[PDB]
């Protein structure tokens, strides 16, 4: 993989967690980057994403207030700050990278996005 | 995440019709462009047909254009290849397929993601 | 008002040609410039002469690649096409635009051989190659500003203001318009190939290695016509894959699905002009389509679909399942009605065939608020 995650773990219902996803090589400089999530049984669903410029970002409806994503000025690395975490947020968060930005991410089928990460578990007690 | 099964081949006479079917078992059908290719014992592979995800666009090798037609039903998970005005040169094993791709460069070739077992079609003189 | 012709292209270039030995700029001899570097069979470099602290741009091309490309362009009277870089074209395109249409490309200063007509050149270069004496052809231009990609990165540590976006999209359409008018296509529009200045958003086009003439007096590539007509290309691999137009993809698939591995070779001996039709697109409409993608890319802050091929892109197929209409499209519905309308007239083929660039430059949206 060229997407390499970190920051997963267990948190109390209410507390916070924050995930990195770095991408080595100045190849994804034009690609957008973001986060999906998967729970046992559930299909992988969109969480958040940010433009190549790191200037524009959008969120799923269900996290629209709690989570915010950001992107380093120099390295192709993104950060998903998660607050007010609920039991319904327990899932494996998958970092993704693509040339398309926007709600195309809700429509493109899974195997279509340019690049995927391996995953990191988040559990919420 | 898809396995394919052909059916509905046989040996016909010249000018005869035949309608190949193909059951798609696995992931959602909507999420893969389909195709049909043929393999005649003597020669190398012949790409015969490709159809888009929903069915809008379809393309054909000039050796079957306006004799054969590729269609699909996404509620019943099937691809068809209606083959009419059959000729001897259409004797071959025909293979249902999934996820055709190529590069804009002409030197490349048509790679499928999946292909079922195949069905024989022989055609009298 | 002279438009791009291959006779003129060559004549333009010969005026700019010299041995690198004998070239001075300001007082500084060529040999004594410190060239800083900027896959690619060509190498680009920056440099800074001190008399006038003047910053130049240098493209260098192996004469082996030159000599081959010139023989072909001569065979096809300027109508040679490849998926990769046509250096002979870029040279003439640049020389011509400089002499007759300042202000589209950065200023062009010289073409140089480094260790009467372009044939006399090739003669020499060929004798040199026959003695394993390699060298380069050097294209020396003004260094102008910084590309759009860079511009955006720098400014943006929001994206760029809609106000700003609009100024860039406008000047770009101006450039294409003036380029087309001069008699040339681009066929590699993308943020990296458009330069911008600090001085009042003043822009230029860059590259011209994928360029074609826009007019021809030959039918496809064979029969001599009595008057000019639009130019058609059989090379669907143009610019970056993201900007490739749908009709070019249709051609790609046509070659693939009939097992045609070398177009240039296959067509060489096809006279029946009914066949030929199937492997050709209009170049000028292709340009327009690219500019369309550029617009969407600049507005969206990134592509929406990744290639314009419904076989290989579910998103594109939805674009089409709504007749390439940004207003009826799901991913652009809540964009400015007027902008969507503007873009539609660079994308859909009926519009591309009909709607002129001069008329799009006066489109209602260029005068709305914000
Ligand atoms: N005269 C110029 N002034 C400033 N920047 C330039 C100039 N010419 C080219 N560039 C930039 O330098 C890089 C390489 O130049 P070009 O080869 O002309 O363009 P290009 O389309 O990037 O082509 P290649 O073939 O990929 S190097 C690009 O980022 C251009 O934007």
């Amino acid at each position: 993989e060229q997407l390499v995650e970190s920051g997963g773990g267990l948190v109390q219902a209410g507390g916070s967690l924050t995930l990195s996803c770095a991408s080595s090589g100045g190849t994804f400089e034009t690609y957008a980057m973001g986060w999906f999530r998967q729970a046992p049984g559930k299909e992988r669903e969109f969480a958040a994403a940010v433009s190549w410029s790191g200037g524009s970002a959008h969120y799923a409806d269900s996290v629209k207030g709690r989570f915010t994503i950001s992107r380093d000025k120099v390295k192709n690395t993104v950060y998903l700050q998660m607050n007010s975490l609920k039991p319904e947020d327990t899932a494996v968060y998958y970092c993704a990278a693509d040339r398309s930005y926007g709600s195309s991410w809700y429509h493109y089928p899974e195997d279509a996005l340019d690049a995927w990460g391996q995953g990191t578990q988040v559990t919420v007690s | 995440q898809v396995q394919l099964v052909e059916s509905g081949g046989g040996s016909v006479q010249a000018g005869g019709s035949l309608r190949l079917s193909c059951a798609a078992s696995g992931r959602t059908f909507s999420s893969y462009s389909m195709a049909w290719f043929r393999q005649a014992p003597g020669k190398e592979r012949e790409n015969v047909a490709v159809i888009s995800w929903s069915g809008s666009t379809s393309y054909y090798a000039e050796s079957v254009k306006g004799r054969f037609t590729i269609s699909r039903d996404n509620a019943k998970n099937t691809v068809y290849l209606q083959m009419n005005s059959l000729k001897p040169e259409d004797t071959a094993v025909y293979y249902c397929a999934a996820g055709p791709r190529t590069t804009p460069q002409a030197m490349g070739a048509v790679e499928y993601d999946y292909w079922g077992q195949g069905t024989q079609v022989t055609v009298s003189s | 008002s002279y438009v791009y012709n291959w006779e003129l292209g060559q004549k333009s270039l010969i005026k700019m040609l010299d041995y690198a030995d004998n070239f001075y700029f300001n007082g500084v001899k060529y040999s004594d410039w410190k060239l800083t570097s900027m896959l690619k069979d060509h190498k680009t470099y920056k440099s800074i002469i001190n008399s006038k602290k003047v910053k130049l741009f240098i493209k260098k091309i192996p004469i082996d690649i030159w000599v081959e490309q010139f023989n072909l362009m001569k065979k096809y009277e300027g109508e040679y096409l490849i998926d990769k870089e046509n250096y002979v074209m870029e040279a003439v395109s640049l020389a011509f635009l400089n002499e007759y249409y300042p202000g589209i490309t950065p200023k062009f200063y010289k073409i140089l051989y480094e260790s009467q007509d372009l044939n006399e050149l090739n003669d020499i270069l060929t004798k040199k190659l026959e003695n394993n004496i390699n060298g380069n052809i050097v294209l020396i231009s003004e260094f102008f500003g910084e590309n759009v990609f860079d511009y955006i990165k720098r400014k943006k540590n929001s994206d760029i203001s809609n106000e700003d976006k609009k100024k860039i999209l406008y000047n770009s359409l101006n450039l294409l318009m003036r380029l087309h008018n001069a008699g040339l296509t681009h066929l590699d529009l993308s943020p990296d190939n458009m330069l911008i200045s600090p001085k009042n958003y003043e822009m230029r086009l860059c590259d011209l290695s994928q360029s074609t003439p826009i007019y021809t007096n030959k039918l496809r590539h064979k029969e001599k016509l009595n008057s000019i007509k639009p130019f058609e290309s059989f090379e669907p691999c143009i610019g970056k894959i993201e900007y490739i137009p749908p009709e070019c993809w249709k051609i790609v698939w046509k070659y693939k699905m009939n097992n045609i591995k070398n177009p240039i070779e296959y067509l060489k001996n096809i006279s029946n002009q009914e066949e030929r039709k199937k492997y050709y697109y209009d170049v000028s409409c292709a340009d327009k389509y690219m500019l369309g993608i550029f617009f969407i890319w600049m507005w969206n802050n990134g592509f929406i679909w990744k290639c314009s091929d419904p076989i290989q892109d579910k998103i594109f197929e939805i674009f089409m399942k709504s007749n390439m209409d940004l207003n009826k499209f799901i991913m652009t519905k809540s964009w400015p009605h007027e902008l969507n309308n503007l873009i539609n007239k660079l994308l859909h083929m009926e519009h591309r065939k009909t709607v002129k660039l001069s008329d799009l430059s006066r489109h209602p949206w260029w005068s709305s608020k914000n």
